């Protein structure tokens, strides 16, 4: 089970493959490569992007309290007086 | 005339473990930290040896020490920044380490997966010592802290704090000690890292889908090793750009003045890979809360593997898991930050919310949206 | 300036070992990547098929 | 049969030199 | 019809490892020579004036 | 029974399974389920044509994965067309467990 002489039984398959020194090593990487990877993007981006999203809007919305809380109060010394 | 390499024992050692390791075709580049990991490791270590042939233990003349090295020893500048900035290098492989065994489902590996969970703690533990030895403000505030963490014990308390100090407070005793520790457990590491990878061998690597990979199993010498080196050579490239660079990015002044037992900077804050669960603990207005929340933490990751209720490993094929996820790891995003800013009413109330959100979606959400997708699929 | 030397006399020597880096790692970043892809291309271009009895 | 399997093509991958079925892939060996 | 380059360069070198082997060194020899001193006119001319070894010029020999 | 609730049930199913993307790789089911001792032992009672479809389609998904493309439009796995061929004796094994556990305990 841990050695490649024995680990599954397969039965009726077949494999076709080259050489490397008979291929390119860039094969259709300007016409099939860049679409494939607009595919995964597309494929995967509103399952993660969003949420990051509102982290970033309650990172700055924190900041901006943050900051806003240290203004000082013209309620606290329009009676001072 | 038959392979020598089937003959020696050594030789049989490194075949299975190296040459001949039967290994899925279909694995990602998340599979790659793992030895990212351990040269990161072999690294530090050769880095640290160095220093430590120059380092005064002692604290009154630890810090000079650094400061002779950097100005006088040929290339110690290089050395100190390459060993602090491949610590935090550790860390974030680190985490991504252990964040593909949680996306895909590596933890029902009861055993690999619990090996990994000591790991985590002594290489935790190994980084914390190591940032005291500077005795910079920092170092020698960030110890106090962390130290007076163990008078919440019932009734031993004070006894641990005093016997760990070896005195009443924090001084030489304790940085000789923490200096020894330092240097001798990442060589224990090595050696729980040894038993990782020999019960993980029994059953091999999960792929990516989560199906059974023994049809297409492919041999690691030729393809991997060139893979894994393509790797380390990025790696390398974030860690000199980082040290070659911005040397003090990831860390933080006040570690450049002497350490004053009177004076105490305001903000106090430890190190980023130490952020979350400081947050955690500030959350609860106890101390006995807290460190129960700091250890309940850990555990929750030995727990995991039980809240399991899916059947199937990888949620690639469970996008509502998969957004659960991404929120889990935002939390974590949200309490790094919070850990880095002062004390004051936003933060405080964001940490609490953080830390319920956190604790919540592990225990309760995650196992119920599993048994809904079991639902809907009419399991 | 003379304080900001008296805290970092590597300055200079630093960024100088920086660029040779920049450089070596041009130069290297895509002839690794590319034997890579030369000895993954049997894999990437393999074919299969399935001839069952029938 | 055995027989009626054959190798599917593979030109899209194969080297500008070695394309065409007609000339000896002996000389370009040492180049490629 | 002339031979390519790297056919020639197979040949005679890379077909046997251990010219191949000497190859590689002596071109690391070559190299190391070449890359270091591009590298360091291009930073020196980056940064005219600013450099020490520029401004010995202005006081020397007493 | 509810028609509209069904409809809406339905309906929602197979938006999920779209939303799964086993269907791209041309993957039933039953494949992606967790290979337990469970799932082990009902593989072994398969019969041998099911069990070498099971092992190719298997090789397919592994083989698009190494490369990420994607099966095309016209060969990924329709909703109606699926057949559990898988369950019957998954049940039979998970079944004959509990008969076990039960008598174990008196
Ligand atoms: C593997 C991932 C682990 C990364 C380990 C080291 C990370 C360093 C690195 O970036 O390279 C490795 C890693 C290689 O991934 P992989 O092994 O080929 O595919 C498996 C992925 O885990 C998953 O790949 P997938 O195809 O199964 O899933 C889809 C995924 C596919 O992701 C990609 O296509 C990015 C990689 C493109 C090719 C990279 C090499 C050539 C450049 O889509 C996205 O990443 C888009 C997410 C949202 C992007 C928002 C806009 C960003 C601008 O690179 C990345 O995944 C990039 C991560 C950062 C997000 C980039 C988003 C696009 C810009
Ligand atoms: C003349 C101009 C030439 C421009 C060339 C652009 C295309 C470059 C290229 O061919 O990338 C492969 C990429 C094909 O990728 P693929 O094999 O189909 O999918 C898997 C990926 O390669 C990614 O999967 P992978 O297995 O092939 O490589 C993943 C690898 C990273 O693979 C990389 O590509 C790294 C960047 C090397 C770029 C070398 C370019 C050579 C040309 O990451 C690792 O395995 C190690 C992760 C270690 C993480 C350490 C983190 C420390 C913190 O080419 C593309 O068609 C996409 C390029 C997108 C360019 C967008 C430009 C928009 C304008
Ligand atoms: C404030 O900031 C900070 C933090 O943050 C809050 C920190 O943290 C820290 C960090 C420090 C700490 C916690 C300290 C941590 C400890 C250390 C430095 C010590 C370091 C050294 C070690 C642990 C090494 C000592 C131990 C050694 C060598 C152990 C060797 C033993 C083994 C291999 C045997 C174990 C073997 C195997 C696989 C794993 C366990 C055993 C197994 C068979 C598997 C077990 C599981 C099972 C069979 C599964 C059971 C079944 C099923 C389904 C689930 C059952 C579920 C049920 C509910 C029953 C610091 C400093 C800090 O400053
Ligand atoms: C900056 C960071 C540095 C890089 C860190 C990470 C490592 C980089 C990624 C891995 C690169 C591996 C090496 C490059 C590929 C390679 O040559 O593989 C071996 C290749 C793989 O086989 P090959 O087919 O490429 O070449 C051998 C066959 N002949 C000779 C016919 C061409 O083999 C060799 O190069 C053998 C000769 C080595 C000569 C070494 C001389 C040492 C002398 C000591 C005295
Ligand atoms: C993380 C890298 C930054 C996000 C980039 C987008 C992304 O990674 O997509 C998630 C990816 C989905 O891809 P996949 O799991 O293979 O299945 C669907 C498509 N094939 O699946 C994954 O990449 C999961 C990765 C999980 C471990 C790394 C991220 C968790 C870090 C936790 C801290
Ligand atoms: C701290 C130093 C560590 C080292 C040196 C190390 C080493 C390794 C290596 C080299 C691998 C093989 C990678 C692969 O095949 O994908 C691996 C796998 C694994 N590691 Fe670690 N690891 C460390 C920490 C951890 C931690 C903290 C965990 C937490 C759970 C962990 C859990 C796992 C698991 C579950 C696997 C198996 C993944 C799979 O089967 O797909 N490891 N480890
Ligand atoms: C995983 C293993 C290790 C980790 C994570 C680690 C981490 C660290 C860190 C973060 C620092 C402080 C860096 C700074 O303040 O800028 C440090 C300091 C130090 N470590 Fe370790 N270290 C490891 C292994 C070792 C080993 C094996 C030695 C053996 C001698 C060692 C010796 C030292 C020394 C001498 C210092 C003093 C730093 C200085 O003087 O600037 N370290 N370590």
């Amino acid at each position: 089970g841990r050695e490649f002489g024995n680990l599954t039984r397969m039965r009726h398959v077949i494999s076709y493959s080259l050489s490397p020194f008979e291929q390119r090593a860039y094969p259709h990487v300007f016409t099939k490569g860049i679409p494939n990877v607009l595919r995964r993007i597309r494929e995967s981006f509103f399952r993660v992007v969003p949420q990051f999203v509102v982290f970033y809007l309650i990172y700055t919305w924190g900041t901006e309290e943050f900051e806003r809380s240290k203004r000082k109060n013209p309620a606290a010394y329009e009676n001072d007086k | 005339m038959t392979p020598m390499r089937k003959t020696n024992p050594l030789m049989k050692l490194i075949n299975h473990s190296f040459i001949d390791l039967p290994t899925p075709s279909n694995i990602s580049a998340w599979w790659n930290f793992g030895s990212l990991l351990g040269a990161c490791l072999i690294l530090q270590i050769t880095t640290g040896l160095f220093l430590a042939m120059h380092y005064s233990p002692d604290a009154s003349t630890a810090f000079s020490s650094i400061a002779h090295i950097t100005r006088d020893v040929n290339y110690g500048w290089i050395i100190r920044y390459l060993h602090a900035n491949g610590a935090s290098m550790f860390f974030i492989c680190l985490f991504l380490h252990i964040g593909r065994g949680l996306y895909y489902g590596s933890f029902l590996y009861s055993e690999t997966w619990n090996i990994g969970i000591i790991l985590l703690l002594a290489t935790m533990a190994t980084a914390f010592m190591g940032y005291v030895l500077p005795w910079g403000q920092m170092s020698f505030w960030g110890a106090t802290v962390i130290t007076n963490l163990l008078s919440a014990i019932p009734y031993i308390g004070t006894d641990l704090v005093q016997w760990i100090w070896g005195g009443y407070s924090v001084d030489s005793p304790t940085l000789t000690r923490f200096f020894t520790f330092h240097f001798i457990l990442p060589f224990i590491i090595a050696a729980l890292a040894t038993l990782h990878l020999l019960f993980l061998h029994e059953t091999g690597s999960n792929n990516p889908l989560g199906i059974t990979s023994h049809s297409d199993k492919i041999t690691f010498h030729p393809y991997y090793t060139i893979k894994d080196a393509l790797g380390l050579l990025l790696f390398l490239l974030s860690l000199m750009t980082l040290t070659l660079f911005s040397p003090d990015l990831l860390g933080d002044p006040d570690n450049y003045t002497l350490a004053n037992p009177l004076n105490t900077p305001p903000h106090i804050k430890p190190e980023w890979y130490f952020l979350f669960a400081y947050t955690i603990l500030r959350s609860v207005p106890n101390k006995l809360g807290g460190v129960l929340a700091l250890l309940l933490s850990i555990l929750i990751l030995a727990m995991i593997p039980i809240l399991h209720m899916s059947k199937q490993q990888s949620m690639m094929f469970r996008p509502l898991s998969q957004s659960l996820y991404w929120l889990l790891a935002a939390d974590l995003l949200i309490l790094t930050w919070i850990g880095g800013q002062p004390v004051s009413y936003p933060f405080t109330i964001i940490g609490q919310v953080a830390s319920v959100l956190y604790f919540t979606t592990i225990l309760i959400l995650m196992p119920t949206i599993s048994l809904i997708e079991n639902k809907m699929l009419k399991w | 300036t003379f304080l900001r030397w008296a805290s970092e006399p590597e300055h200079d020597h630093r960024k100088r070992m920086g660029l040779k880096m920049l450089m070596m790692m041009a130069l290297l970043v895509p002839l690794v990547y590319t034997i890579k892809r030369h000895k993954w291309s049997v894999l990437k271009s393999r074919k299969l098929a399935y001839r069952p009895p029938k | 049969s055995h027989t009626d399997i054959k190798v599917p093509d593979f030109s899209e991958y194969r080297r500008l030199e070695v394309l065409d079925s007609t000339k000896s892939s002996r000389e370009s060996s040492e180049a490629r | 019809a002339a031979a390519t380059l790297t056919s020639k360069l197979y040949s005679l070198l890379f077909r046997r490892t251990s010219t191949f082997a000497l190859t590689i060194i002596v071109g690391v020899m070559f190299f190391e020579r070449a890359f270091d001193q591009g590298a360091d006119a291009i930073y020196d001319h980056i940064n005219e004036g600013k450099l020490w070894k520029h401004i010995k010029h202005k006081y020397e020999n007493k | 029974a509810v028609s509209a609730s069904g409809k809406w049930l339905d309906g929602i199913r197979k938006w999920y399974y779209n939303a799964a993307g086993f269907n791209k790789l041309g993957l039933m089911r039953d494949d992606t389920i967790y290979e337990d001792e469970d799932v082990k032992e009902a593989i072994r009672r398969l019969p041998e044509n099911l069990y070498n479809d099971r092992m190719f389609r298997i090789k397919r998904a592994l083989d698009l994965n190494l490369k990420h493309q994607i099966l095309p439009k016209e060969q990924w796995t329709k909703y109606e067309e699926e057949n559990f061929y898988l369950e019957p004796y998954l049940k039979e094994v998970i079944r004959e467990r509990k008969e076990r556990e039960e008598w174990a305990k008196k």
